[PDB]
RNA sequence: AAUAGGGAACGUGAGCUGGGUUUAGACCGUCGUGAGACAGGUUAGUUUUACCCUACUGAUGAUGUGUUGUUGCCAUGGUA
RNA sequence: AACGAGAUUCCCACUGUCCCUACCUACUAUCCAGCGAAACCACAGCCAAGGGAACGGGCUUGGCGGAAUCAGCGGGGAAAG
RNA sequence: GUGAACAGCCUCUGGCAUGUUGGAACAAUGUAGGUAAGGGAAGUCGGCAAGCCGGAUCCGUAACUUCGGGAUAAGGAUUG
RNA sequence: GUGGAGCCGCCGCAGGUGCAGAUCUUGGUGGUAGUAGCAAAUAUUCAAACGAGAACUUUGAAGGCCGAAGUGGAGAAGGG
RNA sequence: GACCUGGGUAUAGGGGCGAAAGACUAAUCGAACCAUCUAGUAGCUGGUUCCCUCCGAAGUUUCCCUCAGGAUAGCUGGCG
RNA sequence: AAGGCUAAAUACCGGCACGAGACCGAUAGUCAACAAGUACCGUAAGGGAAAGUUGAAAAGAACUUUGAAGAGAGAGUUCA
């Protein structure tokens, strides 16, 4: 498929891709916001230590309602939460986004990941049930991503 | 369109409980189920002096 | 490894409740193997499922 | 009910025959656009009377 | 099955749920405060 | 107790599926019928619901002698057999 | 010591209470042929939602000073 | 007379109704993990006086104003239904 | 089993995972359950709420009365 | 820049001929918002297995609950 | 005990039924529901979709079961 | 007059076939261009939708890698 800003160094810079994953949005976007930019083998160690609780993600736009934790200062911020769901599957595939990377012949232990967005899904339904005989529906918000990885050089 | 256009029977709610006054169908069930009867604005609906 | 066809079939032909039944999950993998009822008699002849008696209700006081 | 009729349990096997998947090869056929059996009542969602 | 629950059922309803979700909301006066405002 | 506790007590049906009509509307204590009135020798078809004409005129149906006679008509209703 | 008078959508119902008023039940009196009427009387009578912004009360904070910490001064604002 | 989930007054005993509040437990609330709606919505949201459709948040003239926020809160939005 | 008892409480036979989820801490505010010295309705429209008495035995019983009732009246004493 | 098979000017003729509103109609999507919520009926815990993966499955051992007007064993009606 | 309860049957819209509240009659009752006559009538609210250029008012008379409206004149425009 | 018959010119929005349209072009046209009086609701009378398009051709992604699989990365098909 076609990605956004294909990369400049394209010979050496991977890319990989998950669609239609059941994760919220809001906890996908902003895990992105975390790794943005950081060395791939310090990112994944990153991601253990939020599923595992040592080191926190925070939470700078959906700031709605989100109670405060102290591992948060480091990042400049108040508000924190540590996604083990969201920081599963873009830790899941970041070892697919590598394992294609060193398939095409290059050393990963050179790369930072470059680019990264979440981008919605269409919401698929159930329903639940409310007072007065009244409906409302159960959307899940599921979420595509996107990602590129680039060799420092 | 003749005449016939009118062969969805319905009414109006017939009280302000917070929609328009407009003829909704009757029944339950299927999507048609409250939804806009004749009139010329309507989906589904009669036009506006249907041509003769 | 299911094991609930073995917990029913076993208390209609030891005529008993569904809980009193059954002790040694040491073979395991061979009182899974059998689902009827003639081969799950052969289980009590060679005593991997018991009764294992009543709980006690003393009238001494 | 347990307590049926002839004409409830010939009408029965009438709702059990045609409640059922379709088969996979028709749907590769010419000149369908059909790609799933959308009659499939459901016997907790959806409720015959009778 | 491989596909007859991957291919053959993800396509058989996947909208069944969706059968309106509501019929109207008839609650039918609502306003059982009863007010009458000083008459 | 008018609401949802009343609901509770319906468990004995009243419309049974007819004989003739097929269309649930055989009603057991009175022993007639909805739509066709069954006991009646003529079939209860009404000009104040013109839709339920269209459900059942001729025409929705198979047409099984039908089909024989608007087919045999155009020839004139030829009797032998044919010449080989 | 004094038992001063007042206002703040007749301060104050997503603060409460329902006693009276002011629905539907009912009784008496007077008026009316009658249905019913009665600032005449009595008894019985479902009181909804805050998670939105603001105000406020608390709680991390933010900028600017190179990073950081300790000890401090006080413009102001409260007031017994 | 009897009887009454009938209505009213007093007395005896009693008690947190109160003087005057205090403490303890459970389930919440609170925070994290997972799943996650609706109500409502012009634009939005600091105040005083003035005039004004005679009681503004937005105009006039003044007083003034810092990001993003959480737990509450029931004055206001002449709130919402 | 206890007890007059198919009352409540507990246990065997026979069932299930606490009712569409858990982990951590134990603020306010509620929700449900309690206790409180001294006073004892002063609260409030109102003794509402909660409390008090509650089973058995032996005594003991008034006004009134249609002579059946009031009545388990009230007021006590005992209870392993 | 996409698009992949039809379209426009001029003289005349004919219109179901032009949208910001109608508590418009159908359809779609936010803000609220990762917030409210997942709180009626006491309660789970340890090891092993199958497993890519276990607070929620199975198996055990213990702790318990319903407690014979049952959270048990069976039927009518209804469900098919 | 003027007691409670299962199934069968009867009574149907100006009609059923009522130990009487205008209760009940499939969440609907001071007259049920479904379909048509019917797109029922409305002196009454809500709306009524392109641009420029020219001209540009009225709330008064008389009469009406008229006072939220219409007729008549007044005032306006277009055509000559 | 108090008995009777009768083709033609004439009416047709149901029926079998047809032909044409200064029409509508998928929220239009009938409700229904598709498995529409179907799915669904209502005890019943009855109420009743949504939903057309790959390409010229299935030539519908063989094969290799990662992951339990969903899904990616390469490769390939096609002018695309
Ligand atoms: O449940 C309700 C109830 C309460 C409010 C609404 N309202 N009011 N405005 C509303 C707008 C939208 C939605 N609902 C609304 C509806 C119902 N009750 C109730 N309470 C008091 C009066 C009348 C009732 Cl019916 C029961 C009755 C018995 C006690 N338990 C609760
Ligand atoms: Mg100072
Ligand atoms: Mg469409
Ligand atoms: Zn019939």
């Amino acid at each position: 498929v076609r990605y956004s800003l294909d990369p400049e160094n394209p010979t050496k810079s991977c890319k990989s891709r998950g669609s239609n994953l059941r994760v919220h949005f809001k906890n996908t976007r902003e895990t992105a916001q975390a790794i943005k930019g950081m060395h791939i083998r310090k990112a994944t160690k990153y991601l253990k230590d939020v599923t595992l609780q040592k080191q926190c993600v925070p939470f700078r736009r959906y700031n709605g309602g989100v109670g405060r934790c102290a591992q948060a200062k480091q990042w400049g911020w108040t508000q924190g939460r540590w996604p083990k769901k969201s920081a599963e599957f873009l830790l899941h595939m970041l070892k697919n986004a590598e394992s294609n990377a060193e398939l095409k012949g290059l050393d990963v232990d050179s790369l930072v990941i470059e680019h990264i967005q979440v981008n919605k899904a269409p919401k698929m339904r159930r329903r639940t049930y409310r007072a007065h005989g009244r409906i409302n529906p159960y959307m899940s918000s599921p979420c595509h991503i996107e990602m590129i990885l680039t060799e420092k050089e | 369109s003749e005449l016939a256009g009118h062969q969805t029977s319905a009414e109006s709610w017939g009280t302000g409980r917070a929609v328009a006054r407009i003829p909704r169908v009757r029944g339950g069930g299927t999507h048609r189920s409250g939804q806009g009867a004749f009139g010329n604005m309507c989906r589904g609906g009669r036009m506006f002096a249907p041509t003769k | 490894s299911m094991l609930r066809l073995q917990k029913r079939l076993a208390s209609s032909v030891l005529r008993c409740g569904k809980k009193k039944v059954w002790l040694d999950p040491n073979e395991t993998n061979e009182i899974a193997n059998a689902n009827s009822r003639q081969q799950i008699r052969k289980l009590i002849k060679d005593g991997l499922i018991i009764r294992k008696p009543v709980t006690v209700h003393s009238r001494a006081r | 009910s347990s307590h049926k009729t002839f004409r409830i349990k010939r009408f029965l096997a009438k709702k059990q025959k045609q409640n059922r998947p379709i088969p996979q090869w028709i749907r590769m056929k010419t000149g369908n656009k059909i790609r799933y059996n959308s009659k499939r009542r459901h016997w907790r969602r959806t409720k015959l009377g009778l | 099955g491989v596909c007859r629950k991957a291919a053959q059922p993800v396509e058989a309803g996947l909208q069944i749920p969706a059968i309106l979700g509501i019929l109207g909301g008839i609650l039918a006066l609502l306003i059982l405060i009863l007010l009458l405002l000083l008459f | 107790t008018k609401g949802t506790s009343s609901f509770g007590k319906r468990r004995n049906k009243t419309h049974t599926l007819c004989r003739r009509c097929g269309s649930k509307a055989y009603h057991l204590q009175k022993s007639t019928c909805g739509k066709c009135g069954y006991p009646a020798k003529r079939k209860r078809k009404y000009n104040w619901s013109a839709k339920a004409k269209r459900r059942n005129t001729t025409g929705t149906g198979r047409m099984r002698h039908l089909k024989i006679v608007y087919r045999r008509f155009r020839h004139g209703f030829r009797e032998g057999t044919t010449p080989k």
